[PDB]
């Protein structure tokens, strides 16, 4: 609506977490979630 | 840990899992602030 956000809300991805043996964070940033129109302009290809 | 507000009882000993670091043991062996120090199987030496 007004004030676009476009920010984390809801955390769903795990519901709990109890025993944790690595951990590992990066440093702040700011990443645009905003809507583009258009065709695809950004290509990410990872190998694991 | 060695300089922490407080320790956990005798009976209930913490179990604190180290991993995902770098260790410098320089500082702590041969740093003579502590009244007491040995070490089982192995020399203190060696293990650095």
């Amino acid at each position: 609506k007004n004030n676009k956000s476009w920010m984390e809300s809801e955390f769903r991805v795990y519901s709990s977490a109890n025993n944790c043996t690595f951990e590992y964070v990066s440093q702040p940033f700011l990443m645009d979630l905003e809507g583009k129109q258009g065709n695809f302009k950004n290509l990410r290809e990872f190998v694991f | 840990v060695f300089n922490a507000t407080r320790f956990a009882s005798v009976y209930a000993w913490n179990r604190k899992r180290i991993s995902n670091c770098v260790a410098d043991y320089s500082v702590l062996y041969n740093s003579a602030s502590f009244s007491t120090f040995k070490c089982y199987g192995v020399s203190p030496t060696k293990l650095n």
